[PDB]
C-alpha cells in the first residue's frame, strides 16, 4: 500500500 | 491496523479571536 | 499497529487573541 | 506498534495574546 | 437619584461546579 | 445621588469548585 | 454623593477549590 | 507500505 | 515501511 | 420615602 | 429617606 | 437619611 500527496502554489 | 495522513494548511487568522470581546461564566455567582 | 503523518502549516496569527478583551469566571463569587 | 511524524510550521504570532486584556477567576472570593 | 436594596440568600451549593469536569479553550492551538 | 444596601448570605459551598477537574487554555500552543 | 452598605456572610467553603485539579495556560508553548 | 508528502510555495 | 516529507518556500 | 424588608425561617 | 432590613433564622 | 441592618441566627 503506497500513498502520498502534494501542495504547490 | 490504522493509517492516517494530513496536510492541513491555514493561511490567514483562521479560528482567531482578533479584536473580539469575550465574556464567559461557567458556574460561580455574581451579585452585581 | 497505528501510523500517523502530519504537515501542519499555519501562516498568519491563526488561533490568536490579538487585541481581544477576554473575561473568564469558572466558579468563585463576586459581590460587586 | 505506534509511529508518528510531524512537520509543524507556524509563521506569525499564532496562538498569541498580543495586546489582549485577560482576566481569569477560578474560584476565590472578591468583595468589591 | 437611584436607590437599591437586596436581601440575596443562597442555601446550598448554588452556582457551584462540584465534581464537574470542565475544559475550556479560548484561542490557542493544540496539535494532538 | 446613588444609594445601595446588600445583605448577601451564602450557606454552603456556593460557587465552589470542590473536587472539579478544570483545564483552561487562553492562547498558547501545545504540540502533543 | 454615593452611599454603600454590605453585610456579606459566607458559612462554608464558598468559592473554594478544595480537592480540585486545576491546569491553566495563558500563552506559552509546550512541545510535549 | 510507503508514504510521503511535500509542500512548496 | 518507509515514509518522509519535505517543505520548501 | 421609607422602605425595608425582613426574612425569618 | 429611611430604609433597613433584617435576617433571622 | 438613616439606614441600618441586622443578622441573627
Amino acid at each position: 500500500e503506497v500513498h502520498h500527496q502534494k501542495l504547490v502554489f | 491496523e490504522v493509517h492516517h495522513q494530513k496536510l492541513v494548511f491555514f493561511a490567514e487568522d483562521v479560528g482567531s479571536n482578533k479584536g473580539a470581546i469575550i465574556g464567559l461564566m461557567v458556574g460561580g455567582v455574581v451579585i452585581a
